Parts: structure tokens; C-alpha cells; sequence
RNA sequence: UCCCCAGCGAACCCACUGCCAAGGGAACGGGCUUGGCGCAGUCAGCGGGGAAAGAAGACCCUGUUGAGCUUGACUCUAGUGU
RNA sequence: GUGGUAGGAGGGCGCGCCGGCGCCGCAGAAGCGCAUGCGUGCGCAUGCGUGGAGGCACCCGCGGCGCAGAUCUUGGUGGCAG
RNA sequence: GCAGCCCGCAGGGGCGGCGAAAGCGUGAAACCACCGGGGCGCCCACUUGUGGGCCCCGUCUUGAAACACGGACCAAGGAGUGCAUGUGCGCAGCGAGUCCGCUCCGCGGCGCAGCGAAGGCCAUCGAGCUGCGCACAUGCGACCCGAUAGGCAGUGAACUACGCC
RNA sequence: AACGCCCCGGACAGGGCGGCCACAGAGGGCGACAGCCCCGUAGCAGCGCGCAGCGGAGCGAGUAGCGCUGCUUGGUCAUGCA
RNA sequence: CACCCCGGUGGGGGAUCCCUCGGCCUGCGCGCCGGGCAAGGACGCGGACGCACGCGAUAGACGGCACGAUCCUCAGACAC
């Protein structure tokens, strides 16, 4: 099939909304504001992202530690 | 970003990041292949390999 | 098909080497056929046009004329024959140019060294095909 | 080589092979009247009002 | 050739002059070929002979918005009306090249009637005016193409 | 909407037509609609459904999973709407006749090699005439690396797996 | 100067534009509703109106947009001194 | 069973070029103008005129693929205005 | 592809001339001249001039005919794309495997099983891999156009400021 | 290498008929669309001349490293650099 | 009468379509500046020569070699 915007040809405010809109950066950039205002994003999707877990391998070696 | 998915980890942010593309590589590949054929002519007895030992 | 990579079928190359073809190339471009009385005694196929050629005009208004070459024009490529006129409004006749390949050589001139240039090619055809006639008994 | 996933040609012949036609139910091939709204065909379909 | 604006219906009888980027005004000229129309050919002479000795005017309709009224526009039931010189006479040179065709036809130029006249627009001829502030004005000049075709009765 | 039986079950339609453009399988999609709509067996309705189907929607059978099977519901004839593959976990299997759509080329082998065969499912009226000792099954429709993830990992006791590209020891792991 | 003429000859501006009264309406209509009128569409004056034209309000607020500048702001820093 | 903004979906119309496949053209192609017809509609086909050398249909594939707006861009032209 | 004849000081005009034609291809629209026909801007109805219905589109907005903003007209141009990585769905090949395209030849990746920070534990167990296509998320100029700013490197005292000769 | 006749037309490279060449039917020109009119296209061609002698365990400092500092790096009680 | 609308003819303008000695992209090849005066510039150089392009007081083809009959606006040149 073709793709959305050769139907979306015609109508203003091509998929996102008149009142919305499709602006540039609303949100903020990437994954940011994880603990701010993505944060309902992050404890839904990935509640593990943030913190440390564990003791630091510095250069783990894979073939060395292979065993499958 | 919205919805469920992996972590974005695209590394794009860099304007200086270059691409190399790869349009010689057949073209390459048929040079690399004359190369090999004429080293073979310069050598006609030789083998065009050294004899390499077998490692673990 | 053409095998040889480095000529072009390009028709952008090949145009402009047509229109900006210098006067060497451009005399050998206004080529035209032989006689088959002629092809008989030289053998090659056709050979560039020059003045004082007889010519037997072959395609456009004025087929089937005989005539001289009294003009050739490189630039333009346009070769005028004598007894291949049109006038002016004041009475004055003007050549009409045609093309080199409507045209078909009756007698060629021999004059200024060209029966020289004439047998170049002649011989040269009969050796080559001499050395194709040696290479396919072999 | 590739494997398909019928066997014979034509599958949709295989509805009439025998082993097939046994084992169909039978279908309901009653052609029926279109149905009419109008008071008047409705009420002459079953022309019993008029008996009390 | 050129192909003129009307329909030619009688060629015998007709003969046509022209004009092309004609130096003068469109929108004067264009207002005295209209009153110039179904005129005797000697008489629209007289009546262009009268508009430079501004005894008679030309009426000014359709372009003559800002134009001063005058006593002579009331012969053509208007009272916008204006003298304009230049192409009264460019109108007398086409009129009298209309006469000389008429003899070159051997017909009578006291008989023809002057048919069809088409004012056309002209390309326009640039020129800059130098303004306030330092700014830069077209100043041009539009000039005409002008057909006539006078017809004998 | 849906079709009742004289078994107060209900089949639905499923896909009103398949995607799929191979033209053999919706030839067998088009036969067993054809049948599904002269018949009232739930089998062949099922099976009907189950043909327009996609490949998420048709998961595939081992032969060690048949071969349970077969002991549930001895000498009868096993009919799969989906891809048989294999196990190299099992060396041999139980003799069986199994119709399915496609075999591996490994799955296949060891069915005929236990004696049993393989069939297509438009020889399904052959090898079962009144279509008798039919035990039509479906595969795991759940037991695909998808449904790990559907649903939200932070949920109140959600054991779905976070969404991550990593294998390392730096990956997001559940929190239970 | 204007005004009238010969010749020359722009720009601003421009959704589209008969004119009123009241009403309704985004709460001050040229267009709608209901009434009142006017229409040969020309010349000159004129500044009531077009919430006239100028100019993405300079006031005010908002922006996680600035800059100039200040200091008891935060973090630094040339300089002086040890 | 039939309204519909934001919005989602489906099926088509249209454009440049591609791999094919049916064809057409100096006895006049595209384009254009005016007509007629078809079509819910996107649009399509024909006639006549012009034009003077290419083009059409369908199936495929690629896409810088459809405009009334952006104080849009560029060009041209009006009214204003003799 | 001309200047013969008549006219004009001339530019030129008219009868002509050359050529298949065009006369520096085609020649749309805005717009204009003249001529011809007709007077709703649109929709409906019919016996075509009447009646009935219609405010200016776009836009933001709770709400636009708005005394909200943009739009004189017309032609042409003009805005969700490309890549990377994911996810979901559909399709496709093979399937405990799968992936030609780095190369002259992947035991490289992922999968056949996970848990823990780790020591350690290890199943009662599970279809995947790769491609194609779309939607969507993210990074990128990122649908198109738009700041005031900030920086780096340069150029100017012909205006003007001051000082010197 | 290999093309003639007829029709249409201003002109044949068009149409029709009949051949021909092809290790050449890539492309361009020629008064319309040319395998045979032209330019082209496929196709076809190699070799020679040289190389000699006399030490071989020589070894690396304002460095490495450490301390401090500044920069840098994925480099983490320091990766590099100063 | 003007005004408006529709058509015809003529203007006006340059859209469309067709063309293309141009661009763009990719691959390959080359990869060679300079006191022996470079890059760049200035000024000059044609019978009639402004621009462009060419050139350097040997200044709009000087020599060698190859080519072989035209170049052209006029005048002329040309198998020496
Ligand atoms: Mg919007
Ligand atoms: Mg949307
Ligand atoms: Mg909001
Ligand atoms: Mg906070
Ligand atoms: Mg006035
Ligand atoms: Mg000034
Ligand atoms: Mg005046
Ligand atoms: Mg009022
Ligand atoms: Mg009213
Ligand atoms: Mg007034
Ligand atoms: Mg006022
Ligand atoms: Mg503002
Ligand atoms: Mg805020
Ligand atoms: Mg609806
Ligand atoms: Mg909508
Ligand atoms: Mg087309
Ligand atoms: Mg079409
Ligand atoms: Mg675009
Ligand atoms: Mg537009
Ligand atoms: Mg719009
Ligand atoms: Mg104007
Ligand atoms: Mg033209
Ligand atoms: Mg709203
Ligand atoms: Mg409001
Ligand atoms: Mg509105
Ligand atoms: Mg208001
Ligand atoms: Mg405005
Ligand atoms: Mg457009
Ligand atoms: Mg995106
Ligand atoms: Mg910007
Ligand atoms: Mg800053
Ligand atoms: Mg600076
Ligand atoms: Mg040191
Ligand atoms: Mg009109
Ligand atoms: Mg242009
Ligand atoms: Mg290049
Ligand atoms: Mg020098
Ligand atoms: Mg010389």
C-alpha cells in the first residue's frame, strides 16, 4: 500500500489535529524528563531505567566468559 | 516519545557524522579480481600464497 | 551491442560530438557512398566528399540529378552541387545545400593528390582482409 | 524444491469429488418471495382479518 | 501577412490600414476610434480636422474618469469630453491611407464608410520616475495597435 | 454475528477473506468455505476460520507436541491449520497421520519414517472419508516472543518483560 | 496653486462591494432579519463612515526566547597580592 | 443501515519515470481552445479548430506525485487612472 | 524568405512576393480591443424570468458574515521525506534453526531456557530467524517557512568622533 | 558487412511489397521513426635488458616512572597528552 | 449609453507540451605547481575587432609531425 500522505492530500493540518498541532519538539527532545514529565512513561514502561544495579565489570570479555 | 518500545539509542546528534556508502563494491570486487589475476601473471610459477603455519 | 566500454552510446556525447566535431572529424563525417562501378575498382564502401566530385543526388528535391560538387561546407555540413539550384528574388541562383549522405559518387575527383588517399584505403581494406582471410583458414 | 500446500490441481474441484459430497449437509435452496411492507400485501398474505 | 481583428465579408469592396505600437495614448485613441466608427471617410477627416482646431471634441466614456467636462461632448450625449491631438492625428495619416487604398482598388473614397476600428493594447514601453524617499516608479508608455476597415455602401 | 451449532458453541467468521495471494492457499481457504457452508460440522468451520488465518495466527506444531497428543487421543487423524516442524529434542515419534499445511522437511521425514503420513489438508476427506477420528488442534497462540511484552512492566503485578535491545548485564530486567 | 487643455504620465490600496433604521449576532453590519429608500453609474468639493491605509502593539501579559545594565544572586575568571 | 469536526481505515482518480504488454502518429502525436457525451465524484472519452513530432492504454515498480490560501516564491497582468 | 507598384518626411500601410507551414516552435490564463449574443454571483424548479433557498473564503476559536487575521488577479512553483534503530501488524521463505550480498569461503548474530549484584543456581518450560510493506517512536535540517540571540573568522574612521603632522 | 521498388508528403528514416548483412539489430547524423545512406558498432597486433663486496650482542636518560596540575578519553582510585 | 457575463476574431503575456551541445549523481581513471618565475593579476596582441574566447613584442596557428581542400562577413588566403 502507498503511505498516509497520499491521503492525507486535501485536508489541512495534514494528520495532527487543528487545535493540537504537529509542532517541532513538544516534550522536549529524546527520552528526556524521565523523572519530570515523562515520568508516568517511565514507571509504566520502563520502571528499571533508572539507578544502578550491581558490580561494574570494567571490559567484560566475551570469549573468555563464553559458556554456552 | 510516546508509547511502549526500546529506548531510543540513535546516535545521530553529531553533525559531523559521515556515511560511507558502498556504491564501488562490485566495481571494487572486479578490480580486486584483476589485481589478483595479474599478481598471479607476475609470479607464473609461484604460488601467489606464502605456505602460512596451522595455530590453535 | 557495443562491447567497448570506453566509446559512449550516449546520445548527449554523441550529439555533441557531432555539432562540435572539428574539421578533421567533420570531413570524414560528410562521407558518401560509392558507385557500384566505383566499389568494384576501389572496393571500400564510401569515402568523404569533395569539390570536384561527380554526384548523383539520391534522397530530397533534386533526386536523381547529376551534377559536381562545386561547394563543401564543413561547418553546417552541407556539400552544393552543381545543376542543384534554387533562385533568389533578384535573379541571382543559388547552390542548395544537401546533406553528404543523400548523395552518391558518380567519378571521383583524383586530382590534388587524392587518387594518393583513394588507394590508402584501398590497399589498406586489402590488406586487412588479408589478414581476416589468414585468420579465419586458421 | 518447493512444497505446496495441496497436493491435486485445482482444489476447489475437490468439492465435487464423492468423498466430499457425502459428507455435505444439505443446503437450504428454498428460494422465498421478496418480503413486502405495505399494509395492503401484508394484510393479503393472510387474508383473515376480515373473518370476525 | 497579418491578420486583422474583424471579419472581412466583401474584399472587393473593403480596404483596411494599419498601425502597430503606434506611439500615442490607448486609452485616447481608443476613444476617438469609437466615435470615428460608420463615419464617411471624408467626414471623420473634418471631424479630426475640428478636434485639433478643438472645435469639435472627442467624448470621453469608458476611459474618463477625472476627465473635465465641456460644451462640445453634448453633440455624443456625454459631457467627458477632451481633445486628444496626438491621436486625432495618427488618425488622419491611417484615414488618408485608407482613401489611397481605395484608389489603388478603383473605388470611389467619397463612398467608403469606415467600418470596424480595433484600438489594441501595444507592448508596454518602460521608463522609471525617481520618487520621495528614494524610491524608483515605472514611468511608461502605452502605446497602440490600431486597425481600421472601411467598407463602401 | 456468528454461526450457532446444535453444541451451543459459536465459530466466528474470522478474516471475511485472507490476505495471503497464494493462490493455493486461498484455493483451500475457498474449499472449505464452500464446505463450511453446506455443513453443519464445527470441524470443518473451524477449520474454515482457521485457514484465513495469518502466520502469527497459526502457530506452529512440533512433532514432540503431536506426539503427546497422540497418546491423549490414539489412531485417530490429527489435523493441524498450521506448519508442522519438528524436535530434535525426540529421535523417533509415535506412528500417526497428521494433515497439516506445510511439513518441515525434517518434521516430515520422521513422521514417515515412525510409519505414519503426512497429508494436505485438501486430502482430508480422503484420509478421513466421514471425516471420522478427526481431532483438530490449534498450536499455542501465546507462546510467541511478542507476548512477553504486552502490557506495561511497571504495572501492580505485571510480569511483563521491559522492552529492551540489550543481552548484557546492563539490560532492564523485570521488577517484581 | 487649484480648475480647464495639449503632450507626458505614476503610486498607495484592492475578499467582494447600492444606501439607511432597528433588531439579532463574537454583546457597534455594506452583506443577515424586518422595515425605509435609491439606482445613466458623471464633474468638483469634502472629510461622517468603511471600527480607512500605514506597521506580525512599542503598553500589558505569556514564553522555562533574549539582550543592555547592576549587585549582598549562582558558578567561574583576567588583575592585584601571598 | 445511511449527519459529521479533530481523527483513523478502505477502494479508486490523477502526475513524472521504470520493467513489461497491447497499440497509435506527417493520411497529423503531445499540448491548447471550444463543444458534446460519460461520470455520485476524483476525472475520462470523443468532435471541430489549432498544432507539427511524438504519444496512449493496462499490468508492474520507483517517487521531488495532486494547491485557493502560507503579509507564500517567481513571473505576468489589472483596477486605481489618462 | 523580396521590395515590384500606390501612399507617407519617415516609422510604415495597402495590393503583392518566398515557402508545406512557421516566418527567433507551441502560444494557456490573468487582462484588453472590437464584434455578436445575453443581463441572478451560486443552487433548486419550470414555460428564462420568476419564485424559493443562499452573508466571505481560509483560519485560530466556547463561538466568525464579522467592526478577528491572511487573501487585487492569473500562471508556474510550493510543505510528513531520507537514513539509522526499534516496536506492532500483515505478507514471504525456511524452521530448532535461520540469515547470499564483509569476503575468494559468517561456526558472526539471534534463537532452541531461564534466575541472581554476585558467589552460585539451572528449568516442571516456550518458535524462531531473515526479508518485504505499512503505521508509530527516537536521533538526525526531520512537514514547510519564521526569531530576538550566541559564536568563529574577517572588513571598514571616504559619513562621523577625537588626537597628531 | 548489408536495399531496391511503390504510396503519402516540402522532404522518407513512414506505410506497403520484396530482399540482404550480422563476431556488426550499441548509439548518433541525415529535410518524419534507418541493421543495410553516413559516422560508427562487432571484429582483429607485442616484447626485451639487468643484479656485484668485506663489520655484525649493535640498544637508545633529564628519559621511563612517580608526585602534582591542566587537557583529553568509553577508560572507570586514570585512557592518552602536556 | 455605460457596466457585467458568454462566445468569435485580434491583442497581451509566456504557461503548457515537445525538444536539449546543460546540470546532477555514481563508478573508474588521473593525481602532474613554483626563481627553468608559479597561482592570480595588470597591460597589450586580429587588415577591417567591441564582447567573449585565444594569445604574449615570435602576441587571433611560430616550428615539427600527422591530416588533405577548404576557411569566409568583406577583402583575401590555399597542394610552396
Ligand atoms: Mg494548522
Ligand atoms: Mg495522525
Ligand atoms: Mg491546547
Ligand atoms: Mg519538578
Ligand atoms: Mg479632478
Ligand atoms: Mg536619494
Ligand atoms: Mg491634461
Ligand atoms: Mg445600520
Ligand atoms: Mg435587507
Ligand atoms: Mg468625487
Ligand atoms: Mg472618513
Ligand atoms: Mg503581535
Ligand atoms: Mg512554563
Ligand atoms: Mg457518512
Ligand atoms: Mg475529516
Ligand atoms: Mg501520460
Ligand atoms: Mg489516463
Ligand atoms: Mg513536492
Ligand atoms: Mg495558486
Ligand atoms: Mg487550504
Ligand atoms: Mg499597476
Ligand atoms: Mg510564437
Ligand atoms: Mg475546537
Ligand atoms: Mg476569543
Ligand atoms: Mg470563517
Ligand atoms: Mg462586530
Ligand atoms: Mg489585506
Ligand atoms: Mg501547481
Ligand atoms: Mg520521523
Ligand atoms: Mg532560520
Ligand atoms: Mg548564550
Ligand atoms: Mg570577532
Ligand atoms: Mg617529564
Ligand atoms: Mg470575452
Ligand atoms: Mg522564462
Ligand atoms: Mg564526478
Ligand atoms: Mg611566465
Ligand atoms: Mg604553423
Amino acid at each position: 500500500k502507498d503511505k498516509k500522505t497520499r491521503k492525507l492530500r486535501g485536508h489541512v493540518s495534514h494528520g495532527h489535529g487543528r487545535v493540537g498541532k504537529h509542532r517541532k519538539h513538544p516534550g522536549g527532545r529524546g527520552k528526556c524528563g524521565g523523572m519530570a514529565h515523562r515520568k508516568t512513561l517511565f514507571m509504566k514502561y520502563h520502571p528499571d531505567h533508572f539507578g544502578k544495579r550491581g558490580m561494574n565489570c570494567t571490559h567484560l570479555k566475551k570469549n573468555a566468559r563464553y559458556a554456552p | 516519545m510516546k508509547h511502549n518500545n526500546t529506548l531510543p539509542n540513535n546516535h545521530f546528534k553529531k553533525t559531523a557524522i559521515r556515511f560511507k556508502t558502498w556504491f564501488n563494491q562490485p566495481a571494487k570486487k572486479e578490480k580486486r579480481i584483476q589485481l589478483r589475476k595479474e599478481k598471479a601473471e607476475k609470479m607464473y610459477p609461484m604460488p601467489v600464497e606464502k605456505l602460512r603455519p596451522i595455530v590453535r | 551491442m557495443k562491447f567497448n566500454k570506453e566509446k559512449t552510446a550516449s546520445r548527449r556525447k554523441n550529439r555533441k560530438a557531432h555539432f562540435t566535431a572539428n574539421s578533421t572529424e567533420r570531413r570524414i563525417r560528410m562521407s558518401s557512398p560509392l558507385s557500384k562501378e566505383l566499389r568494384e575498382k576501389y572496393g571500400f564502401r564510401s569515402f568523404p566528399i569533395r569539390r570536384n566530385d561527380k554526384v548523383v543526388v539520391m534522397k530530397g528535391r533534386f533526386k536523381g540529378n547529376t551534377g559536381t560538387v562545386v561547394e563543401v561546407r564543413r561547418k553546417m555540413y552541407k556539400v552544393y552541387v552543381d545543376s542543384c539550384e534554387a533562385s533568389k528574388m533578384n535573379g541571382r541562383k543559388v547552390r542548395v545545400g544537401i546533406d553528404a549522405s543523400n548523395l552518391k559518387i558518380i567519378e571521383l575527383y583524383q586530382g590534388d593528390g587524392r587518387d594518393k588517399i583513394l588507394e590508402r584505403k584501398m590497399n589498406n581494406r586489402r590488406m586487412q582482409m588479408e589478414r581476416a582471410a589468414k585468420i579465419k583458414m586458421e | 524444491l518447493p512444497t505446496n500446500v495441496v497436493s491435486k490441481d485445482d482444489v476447489e474441484s475437490l468439492f465435487f469429488s464423492d468423498e466430499i459430497q457425502a459428507f455435505l449437509d444439505v443446503p437450504n435452496l428454498i428460494k422465498y418471495e421478496k418480503t413486502s411492507r405495505k399494509p395492503e400485501t401484508i394484510e393479503s398474505l393472510n387474508p383473515y382479518l376480515n373473518l370476525m | 501577412k497579418k491578420k486583422y481583428a474583424p471579419e472581412i465579408h466583401d474584399p472587393g469592396n473593403t480596404v483596411k490600414c494599419r498601425i502597430d505600437n503606434a506611439r500615442v495614448s490607448f486609452k485616447n485613441t481608443r476613444e476617438t476610434s469609437r466615435v470615428l466608427v460608420n463615419r464617411k471617410l471624408g467626414d471623420a477627416l473634418n471631424y479630426l480636422y475640428d478636434v485639433i482646431k478643438k472645435k469639435q471634441c472627442v467624448p470621453m466614456k469608458r476611459y474618463a474618469r477625472g476627465v473635465g467636462r465641456t460644451a462640445q461632448a453634448k453633440a455624443f450625449k456625454t459631457q467627458r469630453g477632451r481633445w486628444p491631438v496626438k491621436s486625432a492625428k495618427f488618425f488622419i495619416e491611417l484615414i488618408n491611407n485608407l482613401k489611397v487604398n481605395a484608389v489603388n482598388k478603383n473605388l470611389n473614397p467619397d463612398e467608403m464608410v469606415i467600418k470596424n476600428i480595433i484600438v489594441n493594447k501595444a507592448p508596454i514601453i518602460p521608463g522609471r520616475i525617481h520618487r520621495a524617499y528614494g524610491r524608483i516608479n515605472p514611468y511608461n508608455s502605452h502605446p497602440c495597435h490600431i486597425q481600421m476597415i472601411a467598407v463602401k455602401k | 454475528v456468528a454461526t450457532a451449532f446444535a453444541s451451543k458453541k459459536y465459530v466466528s467468521r474470522g478474516r471475511k477473506k485472507l490476505v495471503s495471494r497464494n493462490i493455493y492457499l486461498e484455493g483451500l481457504a475457498a474449499l472449505y468455505e464452500r464446505i463450511a457452508k453446506s455443513s453443519a460440522n464445527e470441524i470443518v468451520h473451524k477449520i474454515a476460520a482457521q485457514l484465513k488465518m495469518s502466520r502469527n495466527n497459526r502457530p506452529p506444531m512440533k512433532v514432540s507436541k503431536l506426539a503427546n497428543i497422540s497418546e491423549k487421543y490414539p489412531g485417530k487423524v490429527y489435523v493441524v491449520v498450521a506448519k508442522v516442524l519438528d524436535d530434535n529434542c525426540f529421535l523417533e515419534v509415535p506412528k500417526m497421520q497428521i494433515v497439516a499445511l506445510q511439513f518441515s522437511k525434517s518434521a516430515k521425514e520422521k513422521i514417515e519414517k515412525a510409519g505414519g503420513s503426512t497429508h494436505t489438508l485438501d486430502q482430508l476427506f480422503e484420509v478421513a472419508p466421514g471425516l471420522e477420528n478427526v481431532e483438530l488442534f490449534r498450536g499455542d497462540l501465546t507462546a510467541r516472543k511478542a507476548y512477553k511484552y504486552f502490557g506495561a512492566p511497571g504495572d501492580r503485578h505485571s510480569r511483563t518483560y521491559p522492552k529492551t535491545t540489550s543481552k548484557g548485564k546492563n539490560r532492564e530486567k523485570r521488577l517484581l
